């Protein structure tokens, strides 16, 4: 029930010849398909048209892997093509996971996104990563998801569970709105908004007025966004909101010596920490904090399997390191990363 | 009239277009508008060895590196890889750009640009940058915003391509502005906009 | 690398580049930032055009006087139009270190275009030293026309 042309690097312009159509034979004959993967090809509008017609029919569709499918297409043709495909997907009752990452979108192609995302109630896992949405469009996509929230409650449909939206420069421009998108979907499990130029004020909001309402949250990654003391304090306060937190990715966030200081302190106070993987790279975290983070990991973080401090402000030599590595050894389960790049 | 095909590549939202834009309008496009596919913008410069034209092939930073990109790379003669000094993630990707690039071009001048050096909280500092040492690239901190070094990249490649260590930009023949007559309907409603201007305050950043 | 080495792609002879600014005069010369006005964006914004030395030139042979600006480093022309009778500097609402004005045809991009500019100087008195010279230069032109 799986159809795929992954990596076939096809310059799919039309799909009309005897061949070309043969490629999508498995698509035409089998109507009981669950996953369609198109990644690794360039779909022109014409071919997009032919694939739209042949996708609506696949009513048992559950996954649409549309990541990387336009490499080479200009503004002149992506929006149309995207529109047609998303038009079809909309007609799939069981489609819970759709992936549109690695495609040049931004404002110039927000239409299909804004449409589709607000309507497709069956959606549970959204993969909108590296699309260059931008603060402007990012916001519309965010509102569009708020809508979906509503249209979902109207049809008693499953809650949205995963939003993987990074490398889109959502910036602070769209944090006001995204924070609302979260207030909407308080049942998310995986939210990853990595590398969106979101600065301090941005994260403070996104946190305290956004994610903080997702009590169900399991995995949160805000990698490569400027946090600083402001962001950290937010993060500290908010930690108590995610009990079932298991993965916390803060690599490259400039938490600041003072910030990490508090975040660590924050965990110190948490109870029944089921955390399983903490990424704290490049945050200028100083030794005194790493010192405390250790004892905390030891006493209160029994399930930690991964740690990452590479890149901060404390010598790869310093006692604490070995003490940490030692903690996982005694346990038989644990793993610190390689500190081959400390700051200063 | 010499023409050079320069490939501008790099992670999205770094500055490729902003940079190129400024270089042909002087404007600092502050709005982030994703470049679908590839836009070919030509820039001409005048040197002590005549005028040269760079055909900047501005590319899209989402497109996964691979053969599907070959078109841009083919017959290029130089290139600029760009990354955001405030995005560690963006720098970590330089390697992939410089590879998917040297796979079809092999040996060609390439300048690595860490843009937005103007931003306060910087992540990829001047020191740490090494990649250029290990792959024979020229490197420049730049800021499409403050213009810091904004012209070094072209200046370099030009010297490298032309083969004149001491090549330099010079003047630019200022031709005679055309006639300038008329007046009737070809005016009047101009004062209307001239005022819509003298009213709208100038973005003072100095 | 220290200094990446590449064997030249072309061989280009040294050359003497003229400025077509030889039959000049150069009444005024002062550096300033020049701005362009929105255009067909429906969003009335001021887009930077260039930062460099502004110059007022009259023609020895004829009389014609024009404005000619070049950007720093790049030296590309960011303004190059004639001064007509119906033209003048009008303060930019707030601030006096800047003036706006219309040009039926600029030639910065070597293509005749209707530009609605605005230039700003370091000190407000420099703006006067400019407007003064710009006005008594606009005068030298109205006097011209019959
Ligand atoms: N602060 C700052 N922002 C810049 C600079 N250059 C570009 N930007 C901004 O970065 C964003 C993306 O620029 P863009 O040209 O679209 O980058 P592209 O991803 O290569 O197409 C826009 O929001 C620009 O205003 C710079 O030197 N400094
Ligand atoms: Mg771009």
């Amino acid at each position: 029930a799986r159809f795929s042309i992954e990596g076939k690097s096809l310059k799919l312009d039309a799909i009309t010849t005897e061949d070309e159509k043969s490629v999508f034979a498995v698509l035409l004959e089998d109507d009981s398909v669950k996953e369609i993967v198109l990644s690794g090809n360039t779909i022109g509008t014409e071919a997009a048209r032919w694939l739209s017609e042949n996708i609506a029919s696949k009513k048992d569709l559950e996954i649409a892997e549309f990541s990387d499918i336009f490499t080479g297409r200009v503004k002149d043709e992506i929006p149309e093509a995207l529109r047609l495909l998303l038009q079809a997907l909309l007609k799939c009752p069981k489609l819970h996971t759709v992936r549109l990452s690695d495609n040049a979108f931004g404002p110039t192609a927000q239409e299909p996104l804004i449409d589709f995302l607000s309507k497709h109630t069956p959606l549970e896992h959204l993969y909108l990563h590296n699309n260059g949405l931008g603060p402007q469009a990012g916001a519309k996509i965010a509102r569009a998801l708020q809508e979906l929230a509503v249209n979902k409650k109207a049809k008693n449909a499953p809650p949205l569970r995963s939003i993987i939206c990074g490398r889109n420069r959502l910036e602070n421009g769209s944090m006001k709105e995204w924070a609302k998108t979260f207030q909407s979907h308080r049942l998310l499990h995986t939210v990853k908004m990595v590398q969106n130029g979101i600065r301090p004020e941005g994260i403070e909001h996104l946190l305290l007025e956004g994610l903080a309402y997702c009590q169900e949250l399991k995995v949160l990654d805000l990698q490569d966004n400027t946090f600083t003391h402001l962001g950290s304090s937010a993060l500290a306060i908010a930690l108590k909101s995610w009990p079932n937190l298991r993965e916390l990715g803060l690599n490259d966030c400039l938490l600041s010596a003072r910030g990490a200081a508090a975040v660590v302190d924050a965990f110190s106070k948490l109870e029944n920490i089921g955390l399983q993987t903490l990424r704290l790279q490049y945050n200028e975290i100083e030794l005194d904090a790493v010192r405390t983070l250790k004892t905390v990991i030891d006493e209160k973080m029994p399930d930690l399997l991964f740690l990452e401090l590479n890149g901060n402000r404390f010598s790869e030599e310093d006692d604490v390191v070995d003490e940490i590595r030692e903690v996982f050894s005694t346990r038989g389960r644990g793993e610190l990363d390689e500190l081959d790049d400390m700051e200063e | 009239q010499v023409q050079f095909k320069l490939v501008l590549v790099g992670d999205g939202g770094t500055g490729k277009t902003t940079f190129v834009k400024r270089h042909l309008t002087g404007e600092f496009e502050k709005k982030y508008v994703a470049t679908l596919g590839v836009e070919v913008h030509p820039l001409v410069f005048h040197t002590n060895r005549g005028p040269i034209k760079f055909n900047v092939w501005d590319t899209a930073g989402q497109e996964k590196f691979g053969g599907l990109r070959d078109g841009y790379y083919i017959q290029a003669q130089c290139a600029i890889i760009m990354f955001d000094v405030t995005s560690r993630v963006t720098y970590k990707n330089v390697p992939n750009w410089h590879r998917d690039l040297v796979r079809v071009c092999e040996n060609i001048p390439i300048v690595l640009c860490g843009n937005k050096v103007d931003i306060k909280d910087r992540k990829v500092k001047a020191k740490s940058i090494v990649f250029h040492r290990k792959k024979n690239l020229q490197y420049y901190d730049i800021s499409a915003k403050s213009n810091y070094n904004f012209e070094k990249p072209f200046l370099w490649l030009a010297r490298k391509l032309i083969g004149d260590p001491n090549l330099e930009f010079v003047a630019m023949p200022a031709l005679a502005p055309p006639e300038v007559v008329m007046d009737p309907a070809l005016a009047a409603q101009y004062e209307h906009d001239l005022e819509v201007a003298q009213t709208t305050a100038l973005p003072d950043e100095d | 690398n220290h200094d990446p080495q590449f064997e030249p792609i072309v061989s280009l002879p040294e050359q003497e580049i003229k400025t077509l600014e030889e039959d000049e005069e150069e009444l005024f010369k002062m550096r300033a930032k020049l701005f362009r006005f929105a255009s067909e964006n429906d969003l009335p914004e001021w887009k930077e055009r260039g930062t460099g030395d502004v110059k007022l030139l009259k023609h020895k042979e004829k009389g014609a006087i024009r404005l000619l600006m070049r950007r720093d480093k790049t030296l590309k022309i960011c303004a190059n139009h004639y001064i007509t009778p119906m033209m003048e500097l009008k303060p930019n609402a707030g601030s006096d270190r800047a003036w706006v004005w219309n040009t039926h045809a600029d030639f910065a991009d070597e293509c005749p275009k209707p530009e609605l500019l605005a230039i700003r100087f370091l000190n407000a008195e420099n703006a006067q030293k400019f407007k003064t010279k710009f006005e008594e230069c606009r005068k030298e032109i109205e006097e011209r026309e019959k």
